[PDB]
């Protein structure tokens, strides 16, 4: 259980914000997010100036 | 006909009966491994029957009963596809996994839970059959992950080994990668398509299946072994020897190239995944065969005779040759699994022990079970009018004459050297003559059963791969002059 | 029959009337046969019983019929009452569009194994009729997000009217 | 390091909860620790007359 | 829809009087047989939702809920009678009747047919279920599991609250079927967003997404083992039933804006996942697995979308029955070895046999593996987001690639491998778990049989 | 001493007092009439009767009706030719075009 | 048995102010 | 066989039934106050037989 | 929406006029949820004095919802009331005052030109 | 049943606090030394060196035999990391 | 746990053959209903448009 709690609950008392910390949490917590929701907007607005003009095809996916 | 349409399914019925039988508890546990055991021996029985039905006839079917949604433009039915694929595949499960039954009867003697071992086997070919039978690709992947789990299980039956249940997580880890190439591909199916029935999709003759090829092709290269996702296999045959020359031999393992036989019409509109098949399909038969060259236990070299062979089927359906690497998918169940027969038996017979160290020169008390071992590893390196011959034999002609990836070529025949060295390798460590083994001579195959069903695979591995080769309707290509070279 | 050819397509029958060119019996057939004796003749007599069972107390049923009511076109804006019948109005017509593209679905589904190898050529003109049942289906219903509503469809065929004479009119400049 | 502890257990509990308790804690004792003296509360409603008075100039 | 309300509401002082040990008894069958007339609203008129009043309506989004949460109060209520047999008898009562008023207060919010209703009962979820975490919880930090759940569903409910009120302001009427009818573009003004916002972010609260789920696992681990599989269960759903609602006036404003809030699951449900490998608790293990879950069905809600909104639908019943299903085994584990440590005791299989046959099936069905309803109803989102943005099932594959990773790990680190040899007071399963886990699985198929019922709306 | 407490309690097991019991309450006689009345209804006519009442409910959207009600409507059309589906549902002739 | 407040946990009150 | 004592100690289980059939009467009530288009559902506009006097109760 | 209506008598709970209207039912379900509002009253007594909550005299539960379902009743007139006055007045003042209510124009949805937006 | 000594505490600073931690965790204070003071919350947990329970003696008297772990003794904040089960440390041939 | 699964099985079939039985009869006694048009002057009441007669039945009572 010293282990449960140091795995647990000990981290925030003990936490500092050190540089270090707040530049690898930001990191990836805007890395991964922004990136991720970059290439889906990309492939996103691709399809949308790819269907105003009729280039993408609709045929069988009726079912969408 | 009628009958053919009643009984191709009855014969899913009658194994479906001992599982609730099972579920009844009333059975009594010792009669249910012979009551199992008798179960598929039937069900193997009424298969011929659809079998010789349809080379009589020539026919296939499709069977769409009571369905379950009617979601928009989806109505998913329990729809079975038993085609000639289907029909022609499955007599020869069914008779493989009840030869391995009575086998496991024989083997698994010592263990409280004999019973539901054999009942788990029975439920690992119900989904097996049932995915081989499927045209809307729900009941594709029911029967991908019902296989894929039940193998999971089977590799953990030893749930107190560390390395069994280590090796389970593995094999699902890797087959669930390629269950994430089935997702993408039924996704595409239904975006696409929207529909799940096989037939309903080779109807519309989508000529480009990119993501569907590729999603097909990640899901066959996780269930059949291929490079990146091969060493599933060579952690799955840690499970018990039944499971390891049943499952991990010639059923489930063989399932991924399945799949791709049965989305061929797909497949060779494009040719591109062709040449990457070809090119995995090589690169694993490099890769085990090369391992299995020095391995020091007969369960592995064997395992990887499996995987690389499958890479054979993959090869076989990149050249465009669907109903090819059928055939071998089919004498694959009688050969392989044969030799992980004997595998298993020597493994008995000598102190439950795998490793290609320690023989006790068991010709001389081994017999039965070298004869087969020989004629088992003939087979495997293209022993004429053997299965072999209607095998990796007709494969290397055909990929030799077919326009196909050079170094594929090249590395199919170092592959057959491969395959001939380590099924010499087992020759010349088990049987060669020098004994080494535990002062007490326990290598003996005196039991019955064990005889009885060695020799009901044997029969097979040395009559079947021809009492089925030229009784089929012509379906591949007949090259018959070549270059003598 | 319940069923019939003009909605339930099924080509006519067709049989080799197999002529051995060998003396050895025809097992095939046998083993039909046999099959009829011990296994086809006892359901059927058995359903013989259930047959005149249910013509001894026979009950029926009716389609249950609707009527044609004011659709949003017709339907007055702030109009609940039209508003709401127009909405189921519409609703069971996109019902009626989902059921009668199952039925093409199923029809070409079995015609290409009906047809053969030879499905390519002659379940096309039914995959004829089910590229052009999709495209309109697209026309009708497509894309209406998930709380898809008569109002919202019919704002929907206003982009397509509004598309087709837009096209129309650059046509004629 | 990167699911958790670092991301659960130090950043979104300090962000959300943490900070803003925080912030609660560091404006309740500037808030509520006035020693009791009359004058500096009475001069407390002088500043605001005014700031009522003339310098928002409510009336205007 | 007087017909299953009355019977709950007026259920209340049968428990509050009767004999101090008959109650268990007296309320166990009457909430089966309340739960039997729950059923009888799985009829669905066409498309019509089934009305039933000017306040009272359901239509079969709401069904599967409903008979749901009839279904569960006997679950949670037999599985009391364990952590609750030593207790005061009065108190027994009062534990019984914040059980009754909390299944009273949800199939109220269901079959709300105008919405600041809904958003009434929608808060007075909190106060049974504040008071059975706080009172009845076991360890200590209990009282910021109640502060963190009480304060994080309240700081999102009341900006829906000023939105509700400014709708009826503007619109005209807040009942359902109006808005929906009366329905207009929410034009891109830069009030709208924040109108969006407001009626969005507060259903989001009691979802877990990423960033903003510190309340689930800080408040499941240490809530009251009864208590905690309603939580995990129903009230994770009343806000998808919210946002199922909510939607429809929220177009097409919600196209773009969703955007965040919509990568923030994906990423997110991965990180729940990838977070879910490494847990020192069953219990956090479990809750992690489920936020993962709900992220899946809040990106199945906000592509808007026939197919996502039936994968949805389908999703919030499987995940629910199988979060609640896992939390029983946890709870019946913990309480046999009166700790909540992940590799405290493994191999339990070898102790108890049946016990790690329901784990099996429990895992299974958190597998989301075919045909059951988890997989039909993951598979409706993965054609819909498929549809959607193409590669979305890159990082949906990840999470049907780590959920599996996770739940047979739990397996093998709990019931496989061998019983660790300092525990010796594991006494043979007591009938009354194995029999709630049997209620709880086998049902889960038999639904299965019928996807309809609880396939959607839309059907 | 630091407080006037009783220790932690022994949690007793029923069956360890009382064999045959169920895990369902202290005297035996109720611990099996909870057997009963759960594995009455919850098993019983609610999980078995309720699954043919789920199973034998009344049509459902009225997709059987549904069914049944579009086979004569596309024999209708294609007796003249038109087919199954059509462009449009709302028929463009009664609503007019703007501008 | 739960958890119930010990001594210190009423303590932290106390002290007039409690923050 | 103590009857009384009976109806003291288990009275119960009779409330909640009753209830429920209250519950029935309830919506059975609330219909009667809701019967604005008695017969006027324009899909439903059937004609009012002879011998009955409502469309629904 | 008052206190400045014309004619308005000062500290008198229900005026003449109100008559006019239904008098709430002696069924009123808001009348009887405040004659059960009653009972909590009566209940809760009980509990504070530690007597017994069931069945603690009588005669004190009697007036508790006795009183409590009658001052609802004079309650329920003088809301009927305002709500009738509220929607009295109402129309009165859009009658007398046309032109600040325009007779707004229905048009169908056939001639409107909403546009559907393609939610994919 | 528990004090405050075998509960994770504060970071180490002075030899007396690495005396106190090296008790905590029930190994010498010589050997004990902490993980960085990067802000992981790391305070008093020794940075137990990262080996598995592979390399260990499966013949030993382990009283945790599946996981080869003993009775009380300080475990690594990733234990579950270097289980049999999961990645081992246990050396490759090269 | 035998003790389980024998009053687990006890009680599914305890009310199990009833139902089935039940079902199988009217399934062997009255079966399906067969089409018919117009019904002239009859009005079809709500339980008539069905077609199964337990489906009929669950319509009659609480419908
Ligand atoms: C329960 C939930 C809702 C609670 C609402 C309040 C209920 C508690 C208070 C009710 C009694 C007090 C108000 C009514 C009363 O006794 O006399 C009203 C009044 C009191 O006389 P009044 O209304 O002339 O004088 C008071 C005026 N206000 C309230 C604006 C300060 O009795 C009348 O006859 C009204 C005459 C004028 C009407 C305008």
């Amino acid at each position: 259980i010293r282990w449960t709690y140091a795995r647990s609950a000990n981290i925030y008392p003990n936490f500092r914000p050190t540089p270090k910390t707040s530049l690898l949490g930001a990191l990836f917590g805007i890395g991964p997010l922004f990136f991720w929701y970059y290439v889906f907007k990309t492939d996103r607005d691709k399809k949308e100036k790819l269907i105003q003009e009729g280039k993408l095809d609709q045929t069988f996916n009726i079912s969408y | 006909m009628n009958p053919f349409a009643s009984l191709t399914l009855t014969t899913l019925i009658i194994l479906t009966i001992p599982i609730m039988m099972s579920n009844s508890n009333i059975y009594k546990t010792n009669l249910y491994p012979n009551y199992v055991k008798t179960t598929v021996s039937y069900a193997f029985t009424l298969s011929l029957v659809p079998l010789l039905m349809f080379m009589h006839t020539g026919q296939e079917m499709i069977i769409s009963n009571w369905h379950w949604m009617t979601l928009q433009t989806v109505e998913l039915s329990l729809s079975f596809k038993m085609d000639y694929f289907s029909v022609m595949f499955i007599p020869v499960a069914l008779f493989v996994t009840w030869s391995i039954m009575e086998f496991s009867m024989w083997y698994m003697h010592s263990d409280p839970f004999i019973n539901r071992f054999f009942k788990y086997l029975v439920l690992f070919l119900i989904t097996m059959m049932i995915l081989v039978t499927a045209n809307n690709l729900f009941q594709l992947f029911i029967g991908w992950e019902g296989v894929g789990i039940m193998s999971f299980l089977l590799i953990g039956w030893w749930h107190g080994r560390t390395d069994a249940n280590t090796a389970a997580l593995q094999a699902i880890l890797y087959n669930r990668i390629g269950d994430i190439g089935f997702v993408l591909s039924m996704a595409w199916f239904l975006t696409h398509s929207n529909a799940w029935d096989l037939q309903q999709i080779f109807m519309l003759n989508n000529e480009c299946p990119n993501m569907p090829l590729i999603g097909l092709l990640l899901a066959a290269a996780g269930k059949s072994a291929q490079f990146g996702l091969h060493p599933w296999l060579p952690s799955a045959m840690e499970g018990p020897t039944p499971v390891s020359a049943l499952l991990h031999s010639s059923t489930m393992v063989v399932a991924g190239v399945f799949l791709l036989i049965r989305f061929y019409p797909l497949m060779e509109t494009n040719k591109l995944v062709q040449t990457m098949t070809l090119c995995l399909g090589a690169i694993t038969t490099l890769f085990t065969a090369l391992c299995a060259i020095t391995q020091n236990d007969i369960k592995k070299i064997v395992a990887f005779s499996t995987s690389s062979q499958l890479g054979l089927m993959m090869v076989t359906i990149g050249i465009n040759q669907p109903h090819l690497a059928f055939l071998h998918i089919c004498m694959h169940a009688f050969f392989k699994a044969m030799l992980f027969m004997c595998s298993g038996s020597i493994i008995h017979s000598l102190n439950d022990e795998q490793d290609i160290r320690k023989m006790g020169g068991l010709y001389k008390a081994m017999p039965f079970t070298t004869t087969a071992l020989i004629i088992g590893s003939l087979a495997l390196t293209g022993m004429p009018y053997l299965t072999g011959f209607y095998s990796k034999d007709l494969i290397i002609e055909a990929v030799n004459m077919s326009y196909t990836n050079a170094w594929a070529l090249l590395m199919t025949l170092i592959a057959t050297s491969l395959t001939a060295a380590y099924s010499t390798r087992i020759i010349f460590f088990a049987f060669l003559g020098k004994p080494r083994f535990p002062p007490l001579v326990l290598i003996n195959e005196n039991n019955p059963l064990l005889i009885n069903s060695i020799k009901r695979l044997l029969i097979g591995s040395i009559f079947a791969g021809f009492i089925i080769s030229n009784n089929i309707p012509p379906m591949t290509v007949p090259n018959t002059t070549m270059p003598l070279y | 029959d319940s069923w019939d050819k003009d909605v339930y397509p099924e080509p006519p029958r067709r049989t080799p009337a197999p002529a051995p060119q060998t003396s050895l019996p025809n097992p095939v057939t046998y083993l039909t046969k046999i099959f009829d004796l011990l296994v086809d003749r006892p359901v059927t007599l058995a359903r013989e019983f259930i047959e005149q069972q249910h013509a001894k107390n026979r009950y029926y049923y009716y389609h249950r019929e609707f009527r044609r009511v004011p659709d949003i076109t017709e339907c007055e804006e702030k109009d609940i009452l039209c508003m709401f019948e127009a909405e189921m109005q519409w609703r069971r017509d996109y019902k009626v569009d989902q059921e009668i593209v199952n039925i093409i679905q199923e029809r070409l589904k079995a015609c290409q194994q009906r047809e053969g190898e030879s499905y390519r050529q002659n379940c096309a003109k039914e995959l004829e009729q089910f590229t052009q049942v999709s495209k309109a289906f697209q026309d009708r219903y497509s894309d209406l997000g998930a709380h898809y509503s008569a109002r919202k469809c019919l704002a929907k065929q206003k982009q397509r009217m509004l598309a087709e004479r837009k096209a129309a009119k650059e046509a004629a400049a | 390091k990167s699911a958790s502890s670092l991301l659960d257990l130090i950043w979104l509990e300090t962000i959300l909860p943490k900070t803003t308790s925080f912030i609660q804690m560091k404006m309740s004792i500037m808030v509520s620790n006035q020693k009791g003296l009359i004058k500096l509360y009475f001069l407390s409603f002088l500043i605001t007359i005014m700031i009522s008075m003339t310098l928002f100039n409510y009336h205007e | 829809m007087l017909k299953i309300i009355i019977p709950t509401t007026m259920l209340l002082p049968m428990t509050w009087m009767s004999k101090h040990n008959m109650i268990w008894i007296n309320a166990t069958v009457h909430s089966l047989l309340i739960s039997l007339i729950s059923l009888s609203l799985l009829n669905q008129l066409g498309e019509n939702s089934l009305n039933f009043s000017l306040t009272f309506f359901s239509d079969s989004l709401s069904a599967p809920l409903l008979v749901l949460t009839t279904w569960l109060l006997p679950l949670m209520l037999m599985a009391s009678q364990s952590h609750l047999s030593k207790e005061t008898t009065t108190r027994k009562k009062l534990y019984i009747t914040m059980l009754i008023l909390l299944q009273l207060f949800l199939i109220m919010t269901f079959t709300a047919t105008e919405l600041i209703l809904f958003y009434i009962l929608f808060e007075a979820t909190l106060v049974p279920t504040l008071i059975i975490i706080t009172r009845w919880g076991n360890q200590t930090e209990r009282l910021n599991a109640g502060l963190y759940f009480l304060f994080y569903t309240l700081a999102g409910s009341l900006p829906l609250l000023v939105a509700l009120v400014y709708i009826q302001n503007t619109t005209g009427s807040l009942n359902f079927l109006i808005i929906h009818y009366w329905s207009h573009p929410l034009s891109n003004s830069w009030s709208n967003i924040f109108m969006w916002l407001a009626c969005i972010m507060a259903f989001m609260v009691k979802m877990p997404l990423y960033g903003l789920h510190l309340w689930l696992p800080k408040a499941h681990v240490e809530a009251p083992i009864a208590g905690s599989m309603v939580l995990a269960a129903v009230l994770l759903k009343l806000g998808g039933y919210g946002m199922m609602r909510i939607t429809t006036i929220l177009n097409p404003l919600t196209n773009y804006m969703a955007y965040p809030f919509l990568m923030l699951s994906m990423w997110g449900m991965i990180m729940t996942s990838s977070i879910c490998l490494r847990q020192t608790d069953l219990k956090s293990l479990i809750a992690y697995s489920s936020v993962s879950h709900m992220a899946l069905v809040i990106v199945a809600i906000m592509i808007q979308t026939p197919w996502s909104f039936m994968g949805a639908t389908a999703l919030m019943i499987a995940h629910g029955l199988t979060s609640s299903m896992l939390f029983c085994l946890a709870n019946t584990n913990y309480e046999r070895v009166h700790s909540r440590t992940m590799i405290l005791a493994r191999g339990l299989q070898t102790l108890l046999p049946l016990m790690a046959t329901w784990w099996l099936m429990a895992s299974l069905t958190n597998l989301a593996l075919p045909p059951s309803i988890n997989l039909i109803g993951e598979l409706f989102i993965i054609t819909a987001s498929f549809s959607w943005s193409n590669i979305t099932i890159i990082l949906m594959g990840m999470n049907m690639m780590i959920t599996a990773l996770y739940s047979l790990y739990m397996l093998i680190t709990t019931q496989r491998g061998k019983y660790t040899h300092h525990i010796n007071n594991i006494k043979a399963s007591f009938t009354r778990e194995n029999a709630l886990m049997a209620l709880h699985i086998l049902p889960l198929l038999l639904l299965t049989l019928n996807p309809k019922m609880i396939l959607g709306p839309l059907y | 001493i630091r407080l006037q407490e009783d220790p932690d309690p022994e949690d007793e097991n029923l069956y360890e007092k009382n064999p045959d019991s169920h895990g369902y309450d202290k005297d035996p006689i109720v611990d099996l009439w909870n057997m009963r009345v759960v594995f009455f209804f919850g098993f019983s006519i609610v999980l078995v009767l309720g699954s043919t009442f789920v199973a034998y409910l009344p049509d459902y959207r009225m997709q059987e009706w549904a069914r049944r009600e579009a086979e004569r409507l596309v024999k209708y059309r294609e007796a003249n030719g038109l087919p199954l589906m059509e462009s449009n549902c709302f028929d463009p002739n009664k609503i007019q075009l703007p501008e | 048995r739960q958890w119930q407040p010990d001594v210190e946990w009423a303590e932290q009150f106390g002290g007039a102010v409690m923050y | 066989m103590n009857v009384l004592q009976i109806v003291r100690d288990h009275w119960v289980h009779i409330l909640v039934p009753v209830g429920f059939v209250f519950g029935c009467y309830l919506d059975r009530r609330s219909d009667e106050k809701l019967t604005a288009f008695r017969n006027k559902s324009l899909l439903f506009k059937r004609e009012l037989r002879p011998n009955e006097e409502v469309t629904w109760k | 929406m008052m206190s400045g209506r014309p004619g308005r008598v000062p500290l008198q709970f229900l005026p003449n006029e109100a008559r006019s209207l239904p008098p709430p039912k002696l069924t009123d379900p808001r009348l009887v949820y405040m004659g059960f509002l009653g009972y909590c009253s009566g209940l809760i007594d009980n509990a504070i004095r530690r007597r017994p909550v069931v069945s603690a005299g009588l005669h004190r539960q009697l007036l508790y919802v006795t009183s409590f379902v009658f001052f609802g009743y004079y309650l329920l007139k003088r809301q009927d009331y305002m709500y009738a006055l509220r929607d009295h007045d109402m129309f009165a003042y859009v009658k007398s005052h046309p032109e600040d209510f325009p007779e707004k124009d229905k048009k169908t949805y056939g001639e409107i030109l909403e546009e559907f937006h393609p939610v994919r | 049943h528990v004090t405050k000594d075998m509960f994770p505490g504060p970071y180490p600073k002075t030899p007396e606090e690495r005396a106190a931690a090296a008790k905590k965790y029930n190994m010498r204070v010589e050997d004990y030394e902490p993980y960085p003071d990067d802000g992981m919350g790391y305070g008093d947990y020794p940075k137990l060196p990262d080996r598995s329970q592979q390399e260990r003696d499966p013949w030993y008297d382990w009283d945790h035999p599946d996981l080869r772990l003993n009775w009380g003794e300080p475990i690594h904040w990733d234990l579950d990391m270097y289980i049999r089960n999961r990645v081992d440390t246990s050396p490759t041939p090269v | 746990d035998r003790r389980f699964l024998k009053l687990m099985r006890f009680y599914i079939l305890l009310t199990g053959i009833p139902v089935a039985i039940g079902i199988t009869l009217v399934n062997v006694f009255i079966g399906e209903a067969e089409l018919a048009d117009i019904p002239e002057g009859y009005v079809p009441e709500h339980w008539e448009y069905f077609k199964h007669p337990i489906s009929r039945w669950i319509a009659r009572t609480f419908y």
